[PDB]
């Protein structure tokens, strides 16, 4: 499922 | 940090900000000249800023020491973010003493319903963003591995775990990644991942900092 890293910016995958 | 608390400054004196003209990823002093991250918080140009609590105002214990060496774990992937573990060497040694303080490694890992401490300057909304100016701190409990797997079926490896509440309203967010989670006085994990925040059922996920203690050691014996 849609999942972000928690940093500024988030990196997000499916 | 996402329905915590103002941690009070200099109550969590092992908090570090990492900045590259703004705060981009939180991280932990283990001692002296090293700080424990998160693998993806990765880039060149980080400066280390220790003793902070107002990130935007120079008010007294502020230490900044750029990094001298990032070390990423050469098996860390970053799609599956397994492995996301970041050593930093500063270029000068942190002064420590009460206001700014290392944090012990683990000797063994934490059971679920272990209460641990999460601190960070991340946003502190679930829908939409606010960030804070000083540190906020959010108390949680290690889940249990099949909660976790439940929640991210396929997606937790043995190098992470689930801390949070499945009702959702607290949790960590963006601009916490690479901070502590301190249980029992240990460092045991570090901010890394989740399905958006404070989500009912998406706690959020972090790295496994009692699997790495070894590589920790060794590697930071050889730098
Ligand atoms: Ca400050």
């Amino acid at each position: 499922s849609c999942r972000c890293t928690k940093s500024i910016p988030p990196q997000c995958h499916c | 940090i996402v329905g915590g608390y103002t941690c009070g400054a200099n109550t969590v004196p092992y908090q570090v900000s990492l900045n590259s003209g703004y705060h981009f990823c939180g991280g932990s002093l283990i001692n002296s000249q090293w700080v424990v991250s998160a693998a993806h918080c990765y880039k060149s140009g980080i400066q280390v800023r220790l003793g902070e609590d107002n990130i935007n105002v120079v008010e007294g214990n502020e230490q900044f020491i750029s990094a001298s060496k990032s070390i990423v774990h050469p098996s860390y992937n970053s799609n599956t973010l397994n492995n996301d573990i970041m050593l930093i060497k500063l270029k000068s040694a942190a002064s420590l003493n009460s206001r700014v303080a290392s944090i012990s490694l683990p000797t063994s890992c934490a059971s679920a319903g272990t209460q641990c401490l999460i601190s960070g300057w991340g946003n502190t909304k679930s829908s939409g963003t606010s960030y804070p100016d000083v540190l906020k701190c959010l108390k949680a409990p290690i889940l249990s591995d099949s909660s976790c797997k439940s929640a991210y079926p396929g997606q937790i490896t043995s190098n992470m775990f689930c801390a949070g509440y499945l009702e959702g309203g607290k949790d960590s967010c963006q601009g916490d990644s690479g901070g502590p989670v301190v249980c029992s006085g240990k460092l045991q994990g570090i901010v890394s991942w989740g399905s958006g925040c404070a989500q009912k059922n998406k706690p959020g996920v972090y790295t496994k900092v009692c699997n790495y203690v070894s590589w920790i050691k060794q590697t930071i014996a050889s730098n």
